[PDB]
C-alpha cells in the first residue's frame, strides 16, 4: 500500500531527511547519526532508551528502504497536500471560503458505517480554532502535511 | 374601483366592488352536483343533483323540492368564476339557462346592460338610475368596449371611432318588443351621438319629429294607447372632420290597414281623431267633413275616443311640429287636405248598372269633395275607377269592374296614397335634418319592433315578422363573416358554411315571385277575388311543394303557418285583400301624377298595392343596412307588471329566442367560443403543471401555453391554437379552473412532484460525486491522528524543512 | 422483486452503516429510482401505517425494493403533455411567459406546499431580473434529471 499513492517528490523528501539524519554517509542511519542530529537542532538531553527505542521499529539496519517502508507504513492513508486540498475544493464546490461545522460532522458520520464521533470530536479539538472559523481546510492541509504547530 | 370614478355614482350599476366581485368569483363550487334545471312552473330553475336513474335524474332545488326529470332536462351550472358577467359568451357553458340566469342576476343587482355576443342587452329598469349620467357620456368617450363595462354608448362611441378609423359607415339595430323601451334607447343613442360631435358653433326637429310620425303612425291598440304600428331610420350624417353634417329620417308601418280597418277596441291613425276634435275648426270647413267620425266608416269600426288622449292637444302638437320640421304651409296642406280625401273615400259609394254586373256610381256628391281636397276632376276619376283603362298586349284595353271591385281598388288607394305620404313626410322631414355641407360617412339608427308572436297573426305580423327574419340573417351573416375571420387570424382551421342560409328559405317563400306576397298582389288585380280565392291559390302552389308552408293545426282560426327562425306563425288572412287595396289602378294614379295638387303630384312618380312598397322601402333599407358595419342592440322587458329588479322566466326566455340572443349563442357553441389570449392563459393556469417548468419559463408567452397543456388528463382535440390565442370549446375552460380551484390541485400537485422528485434526483448526483473526495479526506486524517504521535514522524517535521 | 444497482444505492443513504434505512427516508429515496411519486400516495399505502411500514421499509432491502416496484406501476403520468399546458394557464400573454412571484407562491402554498428553501433551488438562475420567467424551457430543465 505504501508504494502505491507515494511520488518521487515525496520520496526525494525522504531521501534528503535521511541524509541529513544519516552523518556519517555511509548510507546506514544508526544511534550516534540519530544523536548529533537531536544535538544539531537543539536537544543536548537525549537517553540511549528514547534512541533505541526509535531504532527497534526496524527489523535490520536502517538503510534507505527500511526506512522508506517504515515511514511509508504509518502513513497507509496518507496523501500530499494538494490531492487532500481537492477533497475540501469539491466539498467547497462554489469556492475558495471554506466549510461549516456540521455540514462536515454529519458528512463524515453519515454514508459508509462510521467516522465515529470519538473521532471527530477529537477533530475537533486537534484541528481547531480553524475547524470553528473556516473549518479552515487550506490549514487543516498544511498541518496534516507539515506539523502541528505549523 | 381605481379605475372606475368618471362614473363613480354610476359604478354601482355599472360594475360591481372589487370584492363584490371577488367574494362572488372565489366561493366554494361543485360542479358535478350542481345543475339547471327544468321546471314545469318555473321554467328553469337551480338544483343540485342527487341521485341518478341512469337516464332520469333527481334533483334538489333552490327553494326545496324535488323532481325526477329526463337527462336532457337536466344542465350544467357554470363555475363561479362566471358570475355577473358582461359578456356572456364567455362562459364555458352556452345553455338556455345560464342565459337567462346571468341576465337576471345582474339584474337583481341592478345592472341593465349585459353583453351576449355582439348584442347589447338591455333590460328596462323601471325606475330611474345615474346612467345617462352626463358624467357616463364622457367617461365612455374614447373606449373599447373591453376597456369599460357593458354599456349603450359603448356600442355608440365604438360606432363613432369605428366610423373614422375605418372609414366605412355604421348601424345600430335596436329591437324588442312594445313594451322593452326602445324609443328611450333610439333617443339616448342620438342625444350622444349630437353632444360627442357637434358643430352648432336641431335638438328640437329632432324631437319635434315624433310627434308628427306618431299622429300619422300611431294607434290605439287593445295592448297600448299609443302603439307604433311606427319604425323609424335615422341617418345621421358626419362630416369629414368627424363632426355632425345631416340626418335623414324614414318611416315604416304606422300597418296600411289601419287605415282601412280597425279591430273592435281599437282605433285608426290619431290624425283623424285629432282633426276631427275641432281645436282648429277651420280644417272641419277646409277638408270637407264633420266632427263625427261614424260619418266615415274607414275610422269608426272600432273606437273613436280614448280617455288618456286629448286629441285637441295634439293637433297643435303636431301642427307646430309640422312648421317646426319646416313644411310648406302648401305641404302642410296637401297633408290636411290629403289626409281627409282618404276618408272621403271610404264614403265613395257605388252601385250595380241595370242588366249589367258594371259598377256605375251611386253619385257625385262625395266624389266631388275627394276630387277637389286632390286636386282631381269628379268625373275623369269616376270613370277610371269604374272602367279602368288598362294596357294588355302592346295597347291600352278598356275594361270594366264590378261593384266589388271597386270598392276593393278605392280602398287600395286610400292606403297606397296614405303611405306613400308617410314616406314622404318622413323624407322632408330628414331633409330638414339638409345642410349644404359635404357628408362622408352616416350612422344609421334603426328602430322597429321585434317578431311577436300572437295567437292572432294578421297581415301586419306577416310584414313585420318577416322585416326581422331578414334583419336576423343579416346578422347570422355578419357572424359568420366576422368568426371566419379569427379563424384566420389565428391559423385555426374551421370551415363553415354562411349562417345566414338557413333562413334563406323562408325568406324566398315570402319575397319572391310566386310567393306569398305576389299571390297576394295578384289576386288584388282580380275585381271579384276573394280572401277565400287568394287562400287557396295560396296553397294549390305552396302545399305540399313548400316545406315552411304548412296548414294550421287548430287549437282564434288560422289559415297557414309559416316556419320562422323564432318558430311557427299561425296566420289568418282575412281583410288582407282589402287591407292590401287601400295591386292599383292605373289610370286613377294617371290622374294623380297629374293633380294641381303638386304634393300627391309627387308622391306618385315613381310610378299598386300596399305590400308592393313595404317590399320597395324594406329593400332600400335593407341595402343601406349592407353598406353599413352593423352594430346591434336587444331591448328586454322584465315584467309584464312593471316592477324594478324582477323578471319572468318565460317571458325573458321568449324575447331570447325572437331576439337573436339564443340564435348568436347558437352558433357560437358550434366552432370554438371561449378564447384565451396566451399571457392571459399562462398567469391563470400555470400553476396547472407548473413544472413543465426549465422550458416552459425561459419562455414564449405563446410556446407556453401550448407547452402547457401537454399536462392534464383533458381533451386535446377540444383546443386549438394560433397566432393570437388559443380556441376552446365550452365547458373547458370550466374544467381548467376545476383544476385550478379544484383543477389546479391537479396541475400543481403534479407538477409540484417531479419537482420533488427531480430536486432528489440532483442530490443523488451530489451525494455520489463526493463519494470518494470524503474518503480521501476520511482516511487523510486518520493517518496524521496516528502518526503526528511517531518519533520519526516528528523527526521529519522538524527535519522536513531544512530541505530543498 | 428485481434488478441489481438499486441496492448499490441503498447503502449510499444509509447515514449509520446498518443497511437498514428509515421510514421517512422511504419518501425520498424513491424519487431518484428512476421516476416521481407524490406525498399523499407515498403516505397512502404501507406510508399511513407506523409500526408496519417500520417492519415493512424501515428496514433491509427486502421490503424497499417492493414498495419501489408498487410506485413503478402508477408512474405512466411522467407524460409531459399536460405539464407545459397547466403551466401556460398561470401567466399566458403571448410566448411561455410566467411571474417569478406566482410560481414562488403557487408552489410553496398550495396543495402539497413545498419549503421555500426548496423552491428557490429550483429557482436555480432560470429566473433573471426580467421578472418573468420562460415556462417551455422549465418543463425542460425540470424533466432533465
Amino acid at each position: 500500500n505504501v508504494f502505491s499513492m507515494f511520488d518521487q517528490t515525496q520520496i526525494q523528501d525522504f531521501k534528503e531527511a535521511f541524509t541529513v539524519i544519516d552523518q556519517n554517509r555511509d548510507g546506514i542511519i544508526d544511534k550516534d547519526d540519530l544523536r548529533e542530529t537531536f544535538a544539531a537542532m537543539g536537544r543536548l538531553n537525549v537517553k540511549n532508551e528514547e534512541l533505541d527505542a526509535m531504532i527497534k521499529e526496524a527489523s535490520g539496519p536502517i538503510n534507505f528502504t527500511v526506512f522508506l517502508t517504515m515511514f511509508g507504513e504509518k502513513l497507509k492513508g496518507a496523501d500530499p497536500e494538494d490531492v487532500i486540498m481537492g477533497a475540501f475544493k469539491v466539498l467547497d464546490p462554489d469556492g475558495k471560503g471554506s466549510i461549516k461545522k456540521s455540514f462536515l460532522e454529519e458528512l463524515l458520520t453519515t454514508q459508509c458505517d462510521r467516522f465515529t464521533p470519538e473521532e471527530i470530536k477529537n477533530m475537533w479539538a486537534a484541528f481547531p480554532p480553524d475547524v470553528a472559523g473556516n473549518v479552515d481546510y487550506k490549514n487543516i492541509c498544511y498541518v496534516i502535511t507539515h506539523g502541528e504547530d505549523k | 374601483d381605481a379605475e372606475m370614478a368618471a362614473f363613480g355614482e354610476a359604478a354601482p350599476y355599472l360594475r360591481k366592488s372589487e370584492k363584490e366581485r371577488i367574494e362572488a368569483q372565489n366561493k366554494p363550487f361543485d360542479a358535478k352536483s350542481s345543475v339547471f334545471v327544468v321546471h314545469p312552473k318555473e321554467s328553469f330553475v337551480k338544483g343540485t343533483i342527487q341521485s341518478k336513474e341512469g337516464g332520469k335524474v333527481t334533483v334538489k332545488t333552490e327553494g326545496g323540492e324535488t323532481l325526477t326529470v329526463k337527462e336532457d332536462q337536466v344542465f350544467s351550472m357554470n363555475p363561479p368564476k362566471y358570475d355577473k358577467i358582461e359578456d356572456m359568451a364567455m362562459m364555458t357553458h352556452l345553455h338556455e339557462p345560464a342565459v337567462l340566469y346571468n341576465l337576471k342576476e345582474r339584474y337583481a343587482a341592478w345592472m341593465i346592460y349585459t353583453y351576449s355576443g355582439l348584442f347589447c342587452v338591455t333590460v328596462n329598469p323601471y325606475k330611474w338610475l345615474p346612467v345617462y349620467n352626463p358624467k357616463v357620456v364622457l367617461a365612455y368617450r374614447g373606449k373599447k368596449r373591453q376597456e369599460a363595462p357593458p354599456h349603450i354608448f359603448s356600442i355608440s362611441d365604438n360606432a363613432y371611432q369605428f366610423m373614422l378609423t375605418d372609414r366605412e359607415n355604421q348601424s345600430i339595430l335596436i329591437t324588442g318588443e312594445s313594451g322593452a323601451g326602445k324609443t328611450v334607447n333610439t333617443k339616448r343613442v342620438i342625444q350622444y351621438f349630437a353632444t360627442i360631435a357637434a358643430s352648432g358653433e336641431l335638438e328640437d326637429q329632432i324631437i319635434s319629429a315624433n310627434p308628427l310620425l306618431e299622429a300619422f303612425g300611431n294607434a290605439k291598440t287593445v295592448r297600448n294607447d299609443n302603439s307604433s304600428r311606427f319604425g323609424k331610420f335615422i341617418r345621421i350624417h358626419f362630416g369629414a372632420t368627424g363632426k355632425l353634417a345631416s340626418a335623414d329620417i324614414e318611416t315604416y308601418l304606422l300597418e296600411k290597414s289601419r287605415v282601412t280597418f280597425q279591430l273592435p277596441a281599437e282605433r285608426s291613425y290619431h290624425i283623424f281623431y285629432q282633426i276631427m276634435s275641432n281645436k282648429k275648426p277651420e280644417l272641419i270647413d277646409m277638408l270637407l267633413i264633420t266632427t263625427n267620425p261614424y260619418d266615415y266608416h274607414y275610422v269608426s269600426q272600432g273606437e273613436i275616443t280614448v280617455p288618456s288622449i286629448d286629441d285637441q292637444e295634439e293637433l297643435m302638437a303636431t301642427d307646430s311640429a309640422i312648421d317646426i320640421l319646416g313644411f310648406s304651409a302648401d305641404e302642410k296642406t296637401a297633408i290636411y287636405k290629403l289626409t281627409g280625401a282618404v276618408m272621403h273615400y271610404g264614403n265613395l259609394k257605388f252601385k250595380q248598372k241595370q242588366r249589367e254586373e258594371q259598377a256605375e256610381p251611386d253619385g257625385t256628391e262625395v266624389a266631388d269633395k275627394a276630387a277637389y281636397l286632390m286636386g282631381l276632376n269628379s268625373a275623369e276619376l269616376l270613370k277610371a275607377l269604374c272602367y279602368p283603362r288598362v294596357k294588355v298586349g302592346n295597347e291600352f284595353v278598356t275594361k270594366g269592374q264590378t261593384v266589388s271591385q271597386v270598392h276593393n281598388s278605392v280602398g287600395a288607394l286610400a292606403k297606397a296614397v296614405y303611405e306613400k305620404m308617410f314616406l314622404w313626410m318622413v323624407i322632408r322631414i330628414n331633409q330638414q335634418l339638409d345642410t349644404k355641407q359635404p357628408r362622408q360617412y352616416f350612422i344609421g339608427v334603426l328602430d322597429i319592433a321585434g317578431f311577436e308572436i300572437f295567437d292572432f297573426n294578421s297581415f301586419e305580423q306577416l310584414c313585420i315578422n318577416f322585416t326581422n327574419e331578414k334583419l336576423q340573417q343579416f346578422f347570422n351573416h355578419h357572424m359568420f363573416v366576422l368568426e371566419q375571420e379569427e379563424y384566420k387570424k389565428e391559423g385555426i382551421e374551421w370551415e363553415f358554411i354562411d349562417f345566414g342560409m338557413d333562413l334563406a328559405a323562408c325568406i324566398e317563400l315570402i319575397e319572391k315571385p310566386m310567393g306569398i306576397f305576389s299571390i297576394l298582389e295578384e289576386e288584388c288585380m282580380f275585381p271579384k277575388a276573394t280572401d277565400t280565392s287568394f287562400k287557396n291559390k295560396l296553397y294549390d302552389q305552396h302545399l305540399g311543394k313548400s316545406n315552411n308552408f304548412q296548414k294550421p293545426k287548430p287549437a282564434a282560426e288560422a289559415h297557414f303557418s309559416l316556419v320562422h327562425y323564432a318558430g311557427t306563425v299561425d296566420y289568418n288572412i282575412s281583410g288582407w285583400l282589402e287591407k292590401n287595396k287601400d295591386p292599383l289602378n292605373e289610370t286613377v294614379i294617371g290622374l294623380y301624377q297629374k293633380s294641381s295638387v303638386k304634393t300627391l303630384a309627387l308622391l306618385f312618380a315613381t310610378y299598386q298595392t300596399v305590400s308592393a312598397l313595404f317590399r320597395e322601402n324594406l329593400n332600400k333599407l335593407m341595402a343601406n343596412l349592407r353598406s353599413t358595419h352593423p352594430h346591434f342592440v336587444r331591448c328586454i322587458i322584465p315584467n309584464e307588471t312593471k316592477t324594478p329588479g324582477a323578471m319572468e322566466h318565460e317571458l325573458v326566455l321568449h324575447q331570447l329566442r325572437c331576439n337573436g340572443v339564443l340564435e348568436g349563442i347558437r352558433i357560437c357553441r358550434k366552432g370554438f367560443p371561449s378564447r384565451v389570449l396566451y399571457a392571459d392563459f399562462k398567469q391563470r393556469y400555470r400553476v396547472l403543471n407548473a413544472s413543465a417548468i426549465p422550458e416552459g419559463q425561459f419562455m414564449d408567452s405563446k410556446k407556453a401555453s401550448e407547452k402547457l397543456l401537454g399536462s392534464i388528463d383533458v381533451d386535446h382535440t377540444q383546443y386549438r391554437f394560433g397566432h393570437t390565442k388559443v380556441f376552446f370549446k365550452a365547458g373547458l375552460l370550466g374544467l381548467l379552473e376545476e383544476m385550478r380551484d379544484d383543477k389546479l390541485a391537479e396541475i400543481i400537485t403534479r407538477t409540484q412532484a417531479r419537482c420533488r422528485g427531480f430536486l432528489m434526483r440532483v442530490e443523488y448526483r451530489r451525494m455520489v460525486e463526493r463519494r470518494e473526495s470524503i474518503f480521501c479526506i476520511q482516511y487523510n486524517v486518520r493517518s496524521f491522528m496516528n502518526v503526528k504521535h511517531w518519533p520519526w514522524m516528528k523527526l521529519f517535521f522538524k527535519i522536513k524543512p531544512l530541505l530543498k | 422483486d428485481e434488478i441489481n444497482d438499486f441496492k448499490e444505492a441503498f447503502l449510499l443513504f444509509d447515514r449509520t452503516g446498518d443497511a437498514k434505512i428509515t421510514l421517512s427516508q422511504v419518501g425520498d429515496i424513491v424519487r431518484a429510482l428512476g421516476q416521481n411519486p407524490t406525498n399523499a400516495e407515498i403516505n397512502k399505502i404501507l406510508g399511513n401505517p407506523s409500526k408496519e411500514e417500520m417492519n415493512a421499509k424501515k428496514i433491509t432491502f427486502e421490503e424497499f425494493l417492493p414498495m419501489l416496484q408498487a410506485a413503478a406501476n402508477n408512474k405512466d403520468q411522467g407524460t409531459f403533455e399536460d405539464f407545459v399546458e397547466g403551466l401556460r394557464v398561470f401567466d399566458k400573454e403571448g410566448n411561455g411567459t410566467v411571474m417569478g412571484a406566482e410560481l414562488r407562491h403557487v408552489l410553496a402554498t398550495l396543495g402539497e406546499k413545498m419549503t421555500e428553501e426548496e423552491v428557490e433551488e429550483l429557482m436555480k438562475g432560470q429566473e433573471d431580473s426580467n421578472g418573468c420567467i420562460n415556462y417551455e424551457a422549465f418543463v425542460k430543465h425540470i424533466m432533465s434529471v
